[PDB]
Protein backbone atom coordinates (compact mmCIF):
# COMPACT_ATOMS: atom_id res chain seq x y z
CA UNK A 1 0.00 0.00 0.00
CA UNK A 2 1.08 3.42 -0.81
CA UNK A 3 1.96 6.00 2.18
CA UNK A 4 -1.80 8.10 1.69
CA UNK A 5 -2.90 4.64 2.42
CA UNK A 6 -0.84 3.30 5.46
CA UNK A 7 -1.25 7.03 7.09
CA UNK A 8 -5.09 6.29 6.34
CA UNK A 9 -4.75 3.10 8.02
CA UNK A 10 -2.64 4.61 11.50
CA UNK A 11 -5.28 7.41 11.35
CA UNK A 12 -8.00 4.77 13.20
CA UNK A 13 -5.22 3.11 15.43
CA UNK A 14 -3.15 5.76 16.71
CA UNK A 15 -4.38 7.65 19.63
CA UNK A 16 -3.10 10.64 20.67
CA UNK A 17 -3.07 11.92 24.32
CA UNK A 18 -5.42 14.30 26.42
CA UNK A 19 -2.61 16.69 27.56
CA UNK A 20 -0.12 19.01 25.57
CA UNK A 21 2.53 17.76 23.06
CA UNK A 22 4.60 18.32 20.28
CA UNK A 23 2.13 17.90 17.46
CA UNK A 24 4.36 18.08 14.62
CA UNK A 25 6.40 15.18 16.76
CA UNK A 26 3.52 13.09 16.89
CA UNK A 27 3.40 13.38 13.31
CA UNK A 28 6.63 12.61 12.42
CA UNK A 29 5.79 8.99 14.26
CA UNK A 30 2.81 8.78 12.35
CA UNK A 31 5.03 9.44 9.46
CA UNK A 32 7.88 6.83 10.34
CA UNK A 33 5.37 4.18 10.81
CA UNK A 34 3.63 4.64 7.80
CA UNK A 35 6.58 3.61 6.14
CA UNK A 36 5.52 -0.15 7.71
CA UNK A 37 3.91 -2.86 5.04
CA UNK A 38 0.19 -1.98 4.66
CA UNK A 39 -0.28 -5.75 4.67
CA UNK A 40 0.97 -5.57 8.92
CA UNK A 41 -0.60 -2.45 9.71
CA UNK A 42 -4.38 -3.02 8.79
CA UNK A 43 -3.51 -6.77 10.02
CA UNK A 44 -3.05 -4.61 13.58
CA UNK A 45 -5.61 -2.59 12.85
CA UNK A 46 -7.93 -5.56 11.98
CA UNK A 47 -6.74 -7.11 15.73
CA UNK A 48 -8.05 -3.59 17.20
CA UNK A 49 -4.37 -2.97 18.42
CA UNK A 50 -4.06 0.62 19.15
CA UNK A 51 -0.69 2.47 18.75
CA UNK A 52 -1.25 5.01 21.78
CA UNK A 53 1.51 8.03 21.96
CA UNK A 54 2.02 9.38 25.03
CA UNK A 55 2.46 12.92 26.34
CA UNK A 56 4.42 12.00 30.01
CA UNK A 57 6.08 8.88 31.25
CA UNK A 58 4.20 5.48 30.15
CA UNK A 59 3.31 4.32 33.83
CA UNK A 60 1.80 7.90 34.10
CA UNK A 61 -1.28 6.18 32.06
CA UNK A 62 -3.94 3.78 34.28
CA UNK A 63 -3.23 1.25 31.98
CA UNK A 64 0.55 0.88 32.77
CA UNK A 65 0.19 2.08 36.27
CA UNK A 66 0.77 -1.83 37.48
CA UNK A 67 4.43 -1.45 35.76
CA UNK A 68 5.62 1.47 38.30
CA UNK A 69 8.99 0.29 40.21
CA UNK A 70 9.01 -3.12 37.94
CA UNK A 71 12.21 -3.64 36.43
CA UNK A 72 11.70 -4.39 32.75
CA UNK A 73 13.12 -7.81 31.42
CA UNK A 74 16.65 -7.03 29.69
CA UNK A 75 17.23 -4.07 31.71
CA UNK A 76 18.42 -5.56 34.83
CA UNK A 77 21.68 -3.55 36.03
CA UNK A 78 20.48 -0.21 34.61
CA UNK A 79 18.99 0.89 37.37
CA UNK A 80 15.85 2.03 35.48
CA UNK A 81 12.46 0.80 36.02
CA UNK A 82 9.18 0.88 33.45
CA UNK A 83 8.61 4.92 34.85
CA UNK A 84 11.71 5.09 32.83
CA UNK A 85 11.07 3.55 29.66
CA UNK A 86 9.97 5.90 26.78
CA UNK A 87 8.20 2.61 24.82
CA UNK A 88 6.27 -0.54 25.02
CA UNK A 89 5.34 -3.34 22.26
CA UNK A 90 3.85 -6.37 22.35
CA UNK A 91 0.61 -6.79 23.08
CA UNK A 92 -0.58 -3.09 22.93
CA UNK A 93 2.01 -0.66 21.50
CA UNK A 94 2.42 2.73 23.59
CA UNK A 95 5.06 5.66 22.69
CA UNK A 96 6.26 8.60 24.34
CA UNK A 97 5.90 11.54 22.01
CA UNK A 98 9.61 13.36 21.49
CA UNK A 99 11.98 9.69 22.10
CA UNK A 100 12.32 8.51 18.50
CA UNK A 101 15.96 8.73 18.42
CA UNK A 102 18.54 6.49 19.75
CA UNK A 103 19.69 8.13 22.43
CA UNK A 104 16.20 9.32 24.03
CA UNK A 105 16.30 7.05 27.05
CA UNK A 106 16.75 3.79 24.78
CA UNK A 107 19.27 2.76 22.05
CA UNK A 108 17.30 1.40 19.17
CA UNK A 109 17.18 2.49 15.99
CA UNK A 110 13.85 4.47 15.95
CA UNK A 111 11.43 3.98 19.29
CA UNK A 112 8.11 3.65 17.04
CA UNK A 113 9.10 0.65 14.72
CA UNK A 114 10.92 -1.43 17.44
CA UNK A 115 7.63 -1.04 19.40
CA UNK A 116 5.59 -1.39 16.37
CA UNK A 117 7.41 -4.52 15.50
CA UNK A 118 7.32 -6.57 18.73
CA UNK A 119 3.45 -5.90 18.28
CA UNK A 120 3.52 -7.42 14.75
CA UNK A 121 5.53 -10.17 15.79
CA UNK A 122 3.31 -11.14 18.51
CA UNK A 123 -0.30 -10.19 17.42
CA UNK A 124 0.11 -10.86 13.25
CA UNK A 125 3.01 -13.23 12.97
CA UNK A 126 2.01 -15.41 15.58
CA UNK A 127 5.17 -15.29 17.46
CA UNK A 128 7.70 -15.57 14.51
CA UNK A 129 10.52 -14.93 16.01
CA UNK A 130 10.22 -17.82 18.28
CA UNK A 131 9.99 -20.03 15.18
CA UNK A 132 12.53 -22.55 14.24
CA UNK A 133 13.48 -20.51 10.95
CA UNK A 134 13.71 -17.17 12.72
CA UNK A 135 16.13 -18.80 15.42
CA UNK A 136 18.56 -20.48 12.87
CA UNK A 137 19.00 -17.05 11.22
CA UNK A 138 19.25 -15.30 14.34
CA UNK A 139 22.23 -17.46 15.18
CA UNK A 140 24.03 -16.92 12.78
CA UNK A 141 23.94 -13.11 12.41
CA UNK A 142 22.22 -12.14 15.91
CA UNK A 143 25.18 -10.39 16.72
CA UNK A 144 25.55 -7.97 13.12
CA UNK A 145 23.80 -5.55 13.96
CA UNK A 146 24.93 -3.92 17.04
CA UNK A 147 24.16 -3.61 21.23
CA UNK A 148 25.25 -7.43 20.65
CA UNK A 149 24.83 -8.66 24.33
CA UNK A 150 21.25 -7.30 23.65
CA UNK A 151 20.36 -7.74 20.20
CA UNK A 152 22.02 -11.09 20.34
CA UNK A 153 20.64 -13.05 23.60
CA UNK A 154 16.67 -12.36 22.74
CA UNK A 155 15.52 -13.27 19.43
CA UNK A 156 12.78 -10.89 19.87
CA UNK A 157 14.89 -7.88 20.35
CA UNK A 158 16.78 -9.08 17.26
CA UNK A 159 13.52 -9.41 15.11
CA UNK A 160 12.35 -6.10 15.95
CA UNK A 161 15.46 -3.67 15.69
CA UNK A 162 15.77 -5.68 12.02
CA UNK A 163 12.34 -4.94 11.52
CA UNK A 164 13.04 -1.10 12.46
CA UNK A 165 15.97 -0.94 10.04
CA UNK A 166 14.48 -2.71 7.29
CA UNK A 167 11.40 0.24 7.45
CA UNK A 168 13.15 3.14 9.00
CA UNK A 169 14.61 4.39 5.56
CA UNK A 170 16.24 3.15 2.64
CA UNK A 171 19.71 3.48 4.36
CA UNK A 172 18.76 1.43 7.43
CA UNK A 173 17.56 -1.23 5.27
CA UNK A 174 20.39 -1.41 3.17
CA UNK A 175 22.63 -1.23 5.94
CA UNK A 176 20.77 -4.49 7.04
CA UNK A 177 20.63 -5.91 3.19
CA UNK A 178 24.25 -6.08 3.97
CA UNK A 179 24.64 -6.89 7.40
CA UNK A 180 22.30 -9.31 8.08
CA UNK A 181 21.53 -11.24 4.26
CA UNK A 182 19.47 -13.85 5.73
CA UNK A 183 17.75 -11.40 8.01
CA UNK A 184 16.79 -9.31 4.87
CA UNK A 185 15.43 -11.93 2.30
CA UNK A 186 13.42 -13.25 5.98
CA UNK A 187 11.50 -9.92 6.08
CA UNK A 188 11.52 -9.51 2.08
CA UNK A 189 9.76 -12.69 1.81
CA UNK A 190 7.50 -12.33 4.80
CA UNK A 191 6.06 -8.86 3.04
CA UNK A 192 5.59 -10.41 -0.11
CA UNK B 1 3.32 -9.44 26.75
CA UNK B 2 5.34 -6.49 26.91
CA UNK B 3 8.43 -5.46 25.57
CA UNK B 4 10.87 -2.68 26.59
CA UNK B 5 13.20 -1.03 23.84
CA UNK B 6 16.81 -1.75 23.17
CA UNK B 7 18.92 0.00 26.50
ZN1 LIG C 1 12.22 -4.49 22.36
Amino acid sequence: TTIQQNKDTLSQIVVFPTGNYDKNEANAMVNRLANIDGKYLNALKQNNLKIKLLSGKLTDEKEYAYLKGVVPKGWEGTGKTWDDVPGLGGSTVALRIGFSNKGKGHDAINLELHATAHAIDHIVLNDISKSAQFKQIFAKEGRSLGNVNFLGVYPAEFFAESFAYYYLNQDTNSKLKSACPQTYSFLQNLAK
Amino acid sequence: EVNAPVP
